[PDB]
């Protein structure tokens, strides 16, 4: 055991030095991926969504609007908006279909 | 012992201590990769 | 006997409860970072290593009669712990003895019976594998009885139990260390043991013994292990080196082992003293009195701790045979205002041109001042006496002459002018060129710190510094 | 010799033995006191209280230890004080001490005083020599603050 | 300079922030 | 820690001043017109 | 007054104009960043104090 | 009552520590001695004093005649509670405390300033107590204990007038201000002399503004400083009535180097027969007179002391070892020159400076996040 101790524990040096230069590839492609996924989910709006207006929000990531299309939603939001832009019934923009604050 | 095992029961002391480390290191670049996982996923 | 009487029902439960509890704690979680945490360099019970450092100190010192603390030493060494039954049966134990203290008396241990009290851990399977459970537990028969301050003839004992733990480093060196890294925590524990073991040889001679054991305990280090050991053996090592009248100090400079890295804030600033008072002895020139402001200004967190006082005011002494002269009254701690007499009237006659002030507080005050340990202030103070002069005049004007400024500083002959005019030069206290064409020591100034790339030089460094700041934030995170 | 650093590493053993008595410390103490501020000549004003020999083999040390400086100081900028200045001042009833100052230094006294030179260089800064390994810097700087730490 | 010297503050937030969390929910925990 | 190895328990440049490097905060100065009204 | 850009000498009896470079907004700017970096570290200061 | 209750804590606060002047002090502090009634604060002067005519019988009868004539009531009252209503009345001490100051002592005075204090929650009694309080602090000169008091009204007390502290928000300028504190409230704090004169204690009209004129010099040299000291209405007037004042300022702003020291040596004539001793000054004469050397060896970089032996006063050796006391104490930034007789100046570039102060915030912060580095992990 003790010579094939200090064997084994070669062993465990390398095959686990290849897993630290391992995570370091995975995080770097990691930071593309991610930012390939902003820009995907960007096809949600194509322009023609609605003129609504936000109204309040309950907790995170969904709110309440009331449209201008006279009636009134509870609806969720894009983990993209800055929520520095609330407060005061900010102008916003909604789906069609689903209705949700894009 | 001392001069004929002693040179490798003190030997496998770093060969120890390394992975001993390297475990802690290894497991906080984990969490960091799952928490890109995620958020990507999502 | 009615007022002595009513007195002792709460005194003796509250170490009863906390001081109980405390090690209790400590050595449990300790123990399971033992066995578990195989990166257990850096237990919390290292945080409660310093909470032991002020814990003692301040919360008992006797046994607590009245059987408080008493029993404790007959509980917390009866350790054997065979196995779970036989490790939770000590986990009763530890319940169990406590009818012992409360209704029953407590096993009397006046540094008499820890000694054969070191039987029990050995009793019913004893356990050595945690020798740093029974480190503690070696530590644990100083407590009570070093922590008493008695150096009364127990401190033969105190180098018994201590022998016993050296027998513990033995047991590391020797007895199943499979890179168990516990000699770092038996560095903290022969710190301990050596402070009071340190004034142990205080209240007895010279400690020559542990300065070859010293050289080998630190001998060992660099080797296999290196971590406060070096540090703190090394500091032990310096004080009494220095404690002693002889050559003692370049030994110290050749003594290349200066580079124990950081201690936590608290070695490694006094340890900046350490080697302060050490450059200092060499008619220090600036080069260490700038440190001796680093080593004042990273560890002051304490109030007062002893040597603080000692630093605070052996500091600005050099300062004041270099170039500065400004008093010691801005930190007028009251730890510092009966530290602070002597001293006061030390600095005011330098600056000021009357010597014959100086050598009046000199006679006067020489007693604290050779209490100090400062005997060769005077050997080199009438040099900075005449170079504050000339440092403060020359500054003052521009393109002064030599043949004006010594008049005006009590030198009352043109020869005199010139024997401060021989060595200024070679030294830089004043910046000018003297002449004999005209004997006119006229100085200059010059700019472009921000014209040559003297910010630049300035900045790489603390870069460095922030980025290693960001190192140890990512390399201190993700512990969850 | 110009041991001062083991100079003051020999008068704390005694502690009070070479201060008030001992005058053979005494007198090499006081003199290193002389040593101190500029009491380099004023020690030979002082020379002639020894207690037991005549201390010639460190009067004499003590010549050329305040020589070698005398000589520097000279050597530093300076307007030449004449021969009698340099000459009689200071030792040397004017034996080839001329030829010490004359051939160990400059000053090369032929009309009726030591003569100085510049001392000096001519201010040459590139400047730009830092303009590689400073972008190394930089190159380092931005290396790791983009390294996946 | 300036840059790198707020940059290290705001890594060493996330010093106390996490080893505030990690041991309070240990303690907690056992 | 753990040595308490001391006694029983601005001033430096303000009073640094305002004892010796200051003159005339202690003590008086102005007598010198006394000794100007002739000079 | 800062009615003029100017310089007097006593012993020459001349007066000598020069031209003001206000080039310190940088090194303004910077000083007070350090004095809300002083006060955030004690907002972490009495936090690590309040709890590890 | 209380309202000139002033003039004897400032005579008695005056009389005893001028030794060799205190003649006038004890031939009118005789007229705060028994006349008044005053009998509180001088028998704690018995060892304090060296000589008194016998006004022990004569006083001691006095207050307690008056104290029989207070006591009676401040302790029993019983005047409104004979038919109906509430539990009490407020006619106890609100009426009464303030004879429990003025011959009361201060601890009489203070037990029932405090116990109406919290009797009537009114801010309006609030202030009339508290304010004795200060001035009271004032009386006995315990400077420390009514530092308390005026904070603790600033907390909760002060919300920005009321009739209550804006009519008397000069209960802040002379009243609890500098004695000896000498910090940045003599400038500042000393410039909003807004009313002709508050009522209370602070005589603007009459000396107030001798202390804001004191005090208003050390603010600025020239960002129009003569705007407030020189442009302003109510000062002129003061300035007006008072020459010296008036010749002291307008010796100042205008350039008036040789009587600097005439003017200046009349108001350190006036801080020597003062009632602040300990600030008789830190910062007053030579700091005007280096405030003279600021616009003295402004822009006169070729400057020569020899026009310094009449522009600015006489004596080249005194300016001489003056200049050498403060550009060798870090004031005073320029270079002096010997025999060439020469007044040079340098200051550092717009540069060198703040690499020289960012250099120093560096060094701070950065040792601060060494000790915070190692608090926590270990």
């Amino acid at each position: 055991d003790l010579y094939s101790r200090y064997k084994k524990l070669q062993q465990e040096l390398e095959f686990l030095e290849v897993q630290e230069e391992y995570i370091k590839d995975e995080q770097k492609n990691l930071k593309k991926e991610f930012l390939h996924a902003q820009e995907e989910v960007k096809r949600i709006q194509s322009i023609p969504l609605v003129i609504g207006q936000f109204l309040e929000a309950v907790d995170q990531n969904t709110a309440i609007v009331g449209s201008t299309t006279g009636s009134n939603y509870y609806v969720r939001i894009l983990s993209t908006i800055d929520r520095e832009l609330l407060k005061p019934n900010a102008s916003v923009a909604l789906h069609k279909h689903s209705n949700a604050l894009v | 012992g001392s001069g004929l095992r002693q040179y490798y029961l003190s030997k496998i002391e770093e060969l120890q201590l390394i992975v001993n480390d390297k475990s802690q290191n290894l497991r906080r670049l984990q969490a960091q990769r799952n928490e890109l996982n995620a958020k990507v996923r999502l | 006997p009615p007022g002595g009487g009513e007195q002792e029902p709460p005194p003796p439960p509250a170490p009863q409860d906390v001081e109980m509890k405390e090690e209790a704690a400590t050595g449990g979680g300790s123990t399971g970072e033992a066995d578990g945490k195989t990166a257990a360099a850096a237990a919390e019970h290292s945080q409660r290593e310093l909470d032991t450092v002020t814990l003692e100190d301040i919360k008992e010192h006797v046994k607590q009669l009245e059987k408080a603390v008493s029993g404790k030493e007959p509980r917390f060494v009866l350790r054997a712990l065979r196995m779970l039954p036989s490790t939770s049966r000590r986990l009763n134990h530890y319940v169990l003895y406590k009818a012992v203290q409360g209704f029953f008396t407590s096993n009397n241990a006046t540094r008499d019976f820890l000694l054969p009290f070191l039987e029990e851990p050995m009793d019913t399977e004893a356990d050595l594998q945690f020798r740093p459970r029974t480190g503690k537990a070696a530590s644990t028969p100083l407590l009570p009885e070093v922590e008493a301050y008695l150096q009364l003839l127990v401190v033969i004992f105190m180098m018994n139990s201590k022998r016993y733990k050296e027998a513990q480093k033995i047991s590391d060196d020797l007895m199943q260390k499979i890179s168990t890294q516990n000699r770092r925590a038996l560095d903290l524990v022969a710190a301990k043991c050596y402070y009071y073991h340190a004034r142990v040889y205080e209240f007895l001679d010279k400690l020559d013994v542990v300065r070859s054991f010293l050289h080998a305990r630190l001998r060992t280090a660099t080797l296999r292990h290196d971590a406060d050991g070096q540090a703190t053996l090394l500091n032990l090592l310096l004080r009494n080196y220095l404690h002693y009248s002889l050559y003692d100090q370049a030994e110290k400079l050749v003594s290349k082992s200066v580079f124990p890295e950081q201690a936590n804030n608290n070695e490694w600033a006094r340890y900046l003293y350490y080697t302060g008072r050490i450059k200092a002895i060499q008619l220090e020139y600036s080069e260490a009195r700038r440190t001796m402001t680093n080593a004042l200004r990273k560890a002051p967190q304490h109030t007062a701790v002893g040597f603080k006082q000692t630093v605070h005011k052996l500091l600005i002494v050099v300062e004041l045979l270099l170039g500065e002269i400004p008093d010691r009254l801005q930190f007028r701690q009251p730890s510092l205002k009966r530290s602070l007499m002597p001293y006061f009237l030390l600095t005011q006659a330098v600056r000021t041109g009357n010597l014959a002030k100086f050598n009046q507080v000199l006679d006067q005050f020489g007693e604290k001042f050779q209490a100090d340990g400062t005997y060769t202030l005077i050997i080199r103070l009438r040099h900075n006496v005449i170079k504050t002069g000339v440092r403060m005049i020359s500054l003052s004007y521009s393109r002064i002459s030599l043949a004006d400024i010594a008049q005006k500083l009590q030198l009352d002959s043109p020869e005199d002018a010139e024997f401060i005019v021989a060595k200024a030069i070679r030294d830089g206290v004043i910046e000018a060129s003297i002449n004999h064409e005209k004997g006119y020591v006229q100085s200059k100034e010059m700019i472009d710190i921000y014209s040559t790339r003297e910010p630049q030089l300035a900045f790489h460094q603390r870069i460095s510094f922030c980025l290693d700041i960001h190192n140890m934030s990512v390399k201190a995170m993700r512990f969850p | 010799q110009n041991r001062v650093a083991e100079f003051h590493t020999e008068l704390e053993r005694l502690p009070a033995k070479d201060i008030q008595t001992n005058v053979y410390i005494k007198h090499p103490v006081s003199l290193e006191q002389y040593l101190m501020e500029g009491s380099y000549n004023k020690v030979f004003l002082a020379k002639g209280n020894i207690p037991a020999e005549s201390y010639t083999f460190f009067i004499d040390i003590l010549l050329d230890t305040i020589r070698d400086e005398i000589a520097g100081c000279i050597e530093k900028a300076y307007e030449k004080i004449l021969f009698t200045e340099a000459t009689r001042i200071l030792f040397f009833n004017t034996p080839k001490k001329m030829t010490d100052y004359a051939k160990k230094r400059g000053w090369v006294l032929g009309p009726n005083n030591y003569y100085s030179f510049a001392s000096q260089q001519q201010k040459p800064e590139d400047t730009t020599i830092p303009s590689t390994e400073l972008a190394k810097q930089v190159i380092e700087y931005a290396r790791q603050l983009e390294m996946i730490v | 300079y300036l840059a790198s010297l707020i940059r290290s503050v705001v890594a060493l937030h996330n010093l106390i922030n996490n080893k505030i969390a990690n041991r309070d929910a240990e303690k907690k925990e056992g | 820690m753990s040595e308490k190895k001391q006694p029983v328990d601005e001033d430096n440049w303000d009073d640094d001043n305002v004892e010796d490097d200051f003159s005339n905060q202690l003590r008086a100065e102005l007598e010198k017109h006394g000794y100007k009204m002739e000079t | 007054d800062k009615k003029f850009h100017g310089i007097l000498d006593q012993g020459e009896g001349v007066l000598i104009i020069f031209d003001e470079p206000p080039v310190d907004k940088t090194y303004e700017a910077a000083l007070e960043t350090i004095q809300n970096m002083s006060k955030v570290v004690d907002s972490l200061y009495n936090k690590a104090k309040k709890l590890t | 009552p209380k309202n000139p209750d002033l003039r004897i804590a400032q005579l008695r606060f005056l009389l005893s520590l001028p030794e060799h002047r205190g003649d006038a002090a004890v031939r009118d502090e005789l007229m705060a001695a028994v006349r008044d009634n005053n009998m509180a604060p001088y028998y704690e002067a018995l060892c304090k004093s060296l000589d008194w005519q016998i006004d022990v019988d004569l006083l001691n009868k006095m207050k307690k005649a008056n104290e029989d004539e207070l006591k009676r009531l401040d302790e029993e009252l019983e005047d409104a509670e004979k038919n109906l209503g509430e539990s009490e009345i407020r006619d106890a001490m609100m009426a009464k405390a303030e004879y429990l100051c003025r011959i009361g002592d201060k601890e009489g005075a203070l037990t029932a300033f405090r116990k109406t204090y919290d009797k009537t929650v009114a801010l309006g009694h609030r202030l009339d107590i508290v304010f004795y309080l200060l001035r009271i602090g004032l009386f006995y000169m315990d400077n420390d204990l009514i530092t308390r008091n005026t904070e603790k009204a600033k907390s909760l007390i002060e919300e920005g007038g009321d009739w209550d502290r804006r009519n008397r928000l000069k209960v802040y300028q002379g009243l609890y201000c500098v004695a000896i504190r000498d910090f940045k409230q003599a400038a500042e704090l000393f410039l909003d002399t807004v009313s002709t004169f508050t009522s209370y204690e602070l005589m603007d009209y009459k000396t107030f503004v001798t202390y804001t004129v004191y005090v208003s010099m050390i603010a600025l040299e020239r960002p129009d400083l003569r705007e407030k000291v020189i442009k302003g209405a109510e000062i002129l007037e003061v300035l007006h009535s008072l020459p010296a004042v008036r010749q002291y300022l307008f010796s100042l702003y205008e350039c008036r180097y040789s009587v600097f020291f005439q003017s200046l040596a009349v108001v350190e004539q006036e801080m020597k027969k003062d009632w602040l001793f300990a600030p008789h000054y830190r910062y007053y004469v030579r700091e005007m007179r280096i405030h003279a050397y600021s616009q003295l060896l402004e822009s006169y970089r070729s400057l020569t002391l020899g026009y310094m032996a009449e522009a600015f006063g006489v004596g080249v050796e005194f300016i001489d070892q003056e200049l050498s006391r403060f550009i060798a104490a870090g004031r005073l930034h320029c270079k002096i020159d010997k025999v060439n007789e020469i007044v040079e100046t340098n200051r550092p570039d717009s540069k060198n400076w703040q690499y020289q102060e960012t250099i120093k915030k560096g060094d701070l912060l950065l040792n601060r996040v060494q000790k915070l580095s190692r608090v926590i992990n270990m």
